[PDB]
DNA sequence: AAAAGCAAGCATAAAAGATCTAAACATAAAATCT
DNA sequence: AGATTTTATGTTTAGATCTTTTATGCTTGCTTTT
């Protein structure tokens, strides 16, 4: 997983959350 | 072509202001060259001390033997069985001559094999390097420096006052052996008039002395025998009181940890090339960037924090362990991704939790290594440095080799079983007063570790006032010790990465020189650098016909045997593909200057194979 | 690479690849200034000619401090010419000494009162025509172990480190780097380390009486299928082609300088005459001579 | 005595069995008067014949191979000057029970291959 | 040199023909092999041994004697031990 | 019958042995500084 | 009118050369065991 989509999808489940 | 390319001239100099520190302003002021500067100062200058100390006692015996030789033919003479490790023994001699110069006791020359090819040149190099080195402690040619004149020197000088004339010999195997029988049946025709001291730089053993020296030759040796210590003594001497101190903010990774002691134990067994591959180590991990340049004792990593810009943020945000870190936890995601300032403020609680962690794996280390490296057998090897290797390269407990420490420890009987544990208590305890206490996040990690070790001392008084305990005891070093504080560094505190050094595939590159390797993969798929859309192999014995034209005539030189007639092996390639003709020439040219094959000699027109 | 023992006992877009595999050696550089700045020397041992890349690092990077660049692809430099090149026009001090370990230790003593005066040494072809020996790779050996002088190198034969031991390896501290251009060794196989058509063009420049003996000594191998001395001797003394023997001799020197004959002498000392081309160009040669 | 690297010790008994076993019995004892001469080649495909391992050609086993000439442990017979060339000849100088204490401490039991 | 009709020899020709006379010599058993070879050297350096113009216990070797000197160093040798002066008759 | 083994043969090459020559070293003529 | 590099020159020794001679080795041509 690259690091700039993993931040990316995180942040999105962060924000989701 | 080009101008550097002439047909007369082979060396070019492009002088700029050159009578009779390389990088700009802009590295050196970067805050990781200082404290990559730091860091490998105070490494190397404690490698330097360990040496110094450890070479110091045959030091003494050797400027003994030389004051009790001026105290007083045959020359006396002094072997010294150093080890195979050549270059690293001229430190040694140097300190020699440093010593008997601050004594006042000799004056010395050092007789390189490289200045000694002829009786001639022996001679000259002796009494220039005897008589330039009196100048040099308070020019003549080298055409007229006579034995002669070094005893009409000797006369003028010391004759009134007796120095010592001791003529170092480091490298005795390099050697000519009838200009080293000669040389010493010179000395020895001096003595009386002149006084010699012969110490030798044995490499190999005393047989070695005995063969080269002849009845004649031996008959005027009154040689004695001193030993500097092996070489993986002083490996482990360095590894255990350098590589492995807490004072050091920086450590290897297992595997790096490894692979520099697997070069040092079968390859060479020189210590300045274990050190120039640490300090390699070193390099490559502190030029990553000032995120690595918090990698330091803990106040000047807190004025690194406050220090920092954004692509260090960027750079400890973007390393492994923070996704895990960062999963592990909304808003205060939020904060740590996008904020910045959060995360400012947020790393000093994971540096200091990191350099805890690694303190508490030194000291549970330095309790684990003596109880489980005093069974026999050895699951987990002796020395720390083992031990070490193997709690970071994988989880110890789920291992075999812990398994089979308990259950040999297990079998033991109650009093060696006390001894060995109160043993580790007393040598732990030891180092946390000797090593941890003046270090600097010491007094922390001393609290963290004292009550675990009082709880196992209370166990070991329950084992002892009262058969089914020593399992207790077993659970209570297990679950206090290896588990909380020996984890694998896959389950490291978070950043980590800033502290360890586990990049081994490159550093092995360019450590490791493989040419052959790079030119065996290069000559048989070129697509592996070239990377082109039409020239990969399915296998490498395929030979397609859109390869690059050396790798065609490699491949038809591959298929056959030695003796390679030009012609067929012309008609094979013109078959795979005037210019071809050419094309061929310079293929095979290209390949003979590879040493991959030669031209015959006694047969015109054809080629021998010179690889196998 | 591990090879087996058994094979010795039993014994286009070519171009924008190779634009971009020169981009990324060239985007290598700033990390080689500051292994060099560490003490590390450079060594290179790719498949192709590096020479472009090693210019382009004194070009663009090295383009103020002093370079010794070193060819030694060359067939006919010595260790003595790159000693007598330091030692003169790097510090003025003149010939180096014959000896080239004394050289070695006067441009040690000379660059240890110069501080901040580095010497950059690039050297083309470290297992060069002439630096295969044993002592020349000690020279550069010692002369890589200075403090001053930083060296860079490229690498080319397969069996180079053989004649490194572990003492020139760690004078030698090579930071070893896999330079892998595929380009083709032009320069460095251009030198001189790596014919029926040439028989008529020599044989066209030669007198009327020259052409004789050669056509006799032709006639002769072809009638055979080398010659005697004495019967070439007596043939020409009969065709009137030579007044005596030594004229004879000096043409048949002369043929030697030219390659047209060999002379393989008997063991009973007569001087045979064979000519070194096989008898079908031979005859086609004899019917061209008609 | 004389402490060495462990692919060193591999190096100088190959060395050993290349002086001493003869040119023609290599191909019965691996494919699975003095000192003999050989050529480096030789030595590189006995050890690599009796490693069981197969280490990579590196530089530093070649590298071993010119120290343990340097060391006077092997010796040029003749070569000398083309030893990149592979009409070099080195000679094994070393004595039996030498090589037996290497493959005590190896573990390699030269005395099958003799 | 009697037997091999002055045929070159070497260190360890030399030895193995000594010690075959050492094992029941009863007086010669105590040699080191290396005794034996700085005894070599002894007689090279003399040059009662000249080399043929490789290490130096395989070195070739001359015999740089006449078979009646060393047969009149047999009679006027002092001491001589009655074990070797019957090797020497055989 | 397959592949290791002994005389044969020219050939690079290696010693050598004289021999000639190029560069390093000792030395004298001389402008130069005092 | 005298000291100092400076330069031009001669000698000497190490290296290139010519030549003979000798040898191991590269290849050949049978030769012979498995």
């Amino acid at each position: 997983e690259d690091y700039e989509i993993w931040k990316a999808r995180m942040l999105a489940k962060a924000q989701a959350k | 072509m080009d101008p550097t390319i002439s047909v007369s001239k082979g060396c070019f100099v492009y002088k700029n202001g050159a009578t009779r520190s390389l990088l700009g302003k802009e590295v050196v002021q970067q805050p990781f060259y200082e404290e990559y500067r730091k860091a490998w100062n105070q490494i190397n200058d404690h490698i330097a001390d360990l040496q110094h100390r450890s070479y110091a006692r045959t030091l003494e015996q050797l400027v003994d033997f030389v004051v009790g030789q001026a105290e007083r033919e045959v020359l006396p003479t002094a072997a010294l069985l150093t080890g195979i490790n050549q270059p690293d023994h001229l430190s040694q001699f140097t300190a020699l001559t440093q010593r008997l110069h601050a004594q006042r006791a000799a004056m010395v020359c050092v007789l390189q094999s490289r200045d000694c090819a002829t009786l001639k040149a022996a001679v000259e190099t002796l009494v220039f390097g005897l008589v330039e080195d009196n100048a040099e402690v308070e020019r003549l040619r080298r055409s007229q420096c006579t034995m002669k004149q070094l005893k009409s020197w000797y006369t003028n000088n010391f004759d009134s006052e007796r120095r010592q004339l001791v003529v170092i010999l480091p490298d005795f195997e390099c050697f000519n052996a009838s200009v080293l029988q000669d040389l010493i049946l010179i000395l020895s025709a001096h003595c009386g008039s002149l006084p010699f001291v012969l110490v030798l730089g044995v490499a190999t053993a005393m047989t070695a002395v005995h063969g080269t020296l002849p009845y004649h030759v031996s008959s005027k040796i009154r040689l004695r025998v001193f030993q500097t210590q092996a070489a993986p003594t002083g490996l482990n001497e360095v590894l255990d009181k350098v590589l492995l101190s807490p004072k050091y903010a920086f450590h290897l990774s297992g595997k790096t940890f490894k692979f520099l002691t697997h070069i040092f134990l079968y390859y060479d067994f020189s210590i300045h090339g274990f050190i120039q591959g640490f300090k390699y180590c070193l390099m490559e991990h502190f030029f990553g960037g000032n995120a690595f340049a918090l990698c330091t004792d803990y106040s000047k990593a807190l004025g690194r924090i406050k220090q920092l810009t954004h692509e260090d943020m960027e750079t400890i945000r973007r390393l492994p362990s923070f996704r895990p870190y960062v999963e592990q936890i909304c808003k205060r995601i939020i904060a740590v991704l996008t904020d910045d300032d959060y995360l400012k403020k947020k790393l000093p609680q994971l540096l200091r939790d990191c350099l805890l962690h690694f303190l508490l794996f030194r000291c549970s280390l330095e309790f684990l290594t003596e109880l489980v490296g005093d069974l026999p057998r050895c699951p987990l090897g002796k020395l720390r440095r083992e031990l070490y290797v193997n709690c970071l390269n994988r989880a110890i407990i789920s291992t075999p080799e812990y398994k089979e420490c308990l259950q040999m420890l297990s079998f033991l009987s109650k009093d060696e079983f006390v001894a060995k544990v109160n043993r580790a208590l007393e040598r732990t305890e030891q180092f946390l007063v000797e090593e941890i206490a003046p270090l600097e996040l010491g007094e922390a990690c001393t609290a963290v570790l004292r009550p675990k070790l009082e709880a196992i001392r209370l166990a070991v008084d329950e084992v002892v006032k009262a058969g089914r305990a020593l399992q207790k005891t077993l659970q209570l070093i297990e679950t206090q010790i290896v588990q909380d504080h020996l984890r694998a560094l896959q389950d490291a505190p978070p950043i980590h990465e800033l502290f360890v050094f586990s990049d081994i595939a490159t550093v092995r590159r360019n450590i490791i020189g493989a040419p052959r390797a790079a030119l065996h993969t290069a000559l048989n798929n070129p697509h592996f650098y070239m990377q082109c859309k039409c020239c990969e192999l399915q296998d490498q014995s395929l030979l397609v016909g859109t390869l690059p034209d050396l790798s065609v005539v490699y491949k038809l030189h591959l298929e056959c045997g030695r003796m390679i007639n030009l012609f067929d092996w012309l008609q094979a390639f013109r078959s795979v593909v005037p210019q071809i003709q050419a094309r061929f020439t310079r293929a095979v040219a290209e390949l003979q200057f590879l040493g991959y094959i030669k031209m015959s000699k006694r047969k015109t027109d054809h080629a021998t194979r010179l690889t196998w | 690479f591990v090879p087996e023992s058994d094979g010795y006992f039993h014994s286009a877009e070519h171009e924008g690849s190779i634009n971009a595999i020169m981009e990324e050696y060239r985007s290598y550089f700033p990390k080689w200034m500051c292994i060099l700045n560490e003490g590390f020397n450079i060594l290179l041992y790719g498949l192709g000619s590096k020479h472009q890349l090693l210019q382009s690092f004194h070009r663009e990077v090295l383009h103020k401090q002093t370079v010794l660049v070193v060819n030694g692809f060359f067939p006919s430099l010595t260790i003595k010419d790159m000693l007598d090149s330091i030692t003169s026009d790097i510090l003025d001090a003149g010939i180096s000494p014959a000896n080239p370990h004394e050289a070695v230790d006067m441009i040690e003593e000379e660059f240890a009162l110069i501080p901040e005066t580095h010497l950059f040494l690039i050297v083309h072809n470290l297992d060069g025509a002439m630096l295969r020996n044993v002592k020349a790779q000690a020279i550069l050996s010692r002369l890589a172990r200075i403090p001053n002088i930083h060296l860079l190198a490229s690498i080319d034969h397969i069996n180079t480190p053989l004649l490194w031991d572990q003492g020139k390896l760690c004078s030698f501290n090579f930071s070893w780097w896999d330079c892998t251009t595929m380009l083709p060794y032009t320069n460095e196989t251009a030198f001189e380390n790596s014919a029926l058509s040439s028989m008529r063009s020599v044989f066209s420049s030669l007198t009327t009486n020259s052409r004789g003996i050669y056509m006799l000594i032709v006639k002769y191998q072809l009638k055979n299928k080398g010659m005697p001395f004495r019967d070439l001797y007596s043939s020409c003394r009969e065709a009137f082609l030579v007044s005596s023997d030594l004229a004879l001799r000096a043409q048949l020197t002369e043929f030697l300088d030219h390659k047209l004959v060999k002379s393989k002498r008997s063991v009973d000392g007569s001087e045979q005459l064979t000519i070194p081309i096989d008898g079908a160009l031979l005859q086609q040669f004899l019917e061209e001579q008609e | 005595s004389l402490e060495l690297p462990y692919y060193a010790k591999f190096l100088l008994i190959a060395a050993f069995l290349a002086s001493h076993n003869a040119a023609k019995q290599d191909k019965r004892l691996f494919v699975k008067l003095g000192p003999k001469s050989f050529s480096i080649d030789r030595l590189l495909a006995i050890f690599y014949a009796i490693l069981e391992e197969k280490v990579g050609l590196t530089c530093n086993l070649l590298s071993q191979i010119s120290t343990l000439v340097h060391l006077n442990l092997l010796s040029f017979v003749s070569g000398e000057q083309n030893i990149m060339e592979g009409s070099a000849r080195l000679q094994c100088t070393i004595g039996l029970e030498f090589v037996l204490q290497i493959g005590k401490v190896v573990g390699f039991n030269v005395r099958q291959y003799l | 040199s009697q037997i091999y009709d002055r045929d070159s020899f070497n260190f360890e020709i030399i030895y193995a023909r000594f010690s075959k006379f050492a094992k029941v010599s009863t007086t010669m058993q105590a040699v080191e092999r290396s005794i034996v070879l700085k005894a070599f050297e002894h007689l090279r350096i003399a040059e009662l041994i000249m080399p043929l113009t490789v290490q130096k216990e395989f070195e070739m070797h001359k015999l740089a004697l006449t078979y009646s000197q060393i047969h009149h160093c047999m009679q006027r040798y002092q001491a001589l031990p009655t074990e070797v002066a019957q090797w020497a008759q055989s």
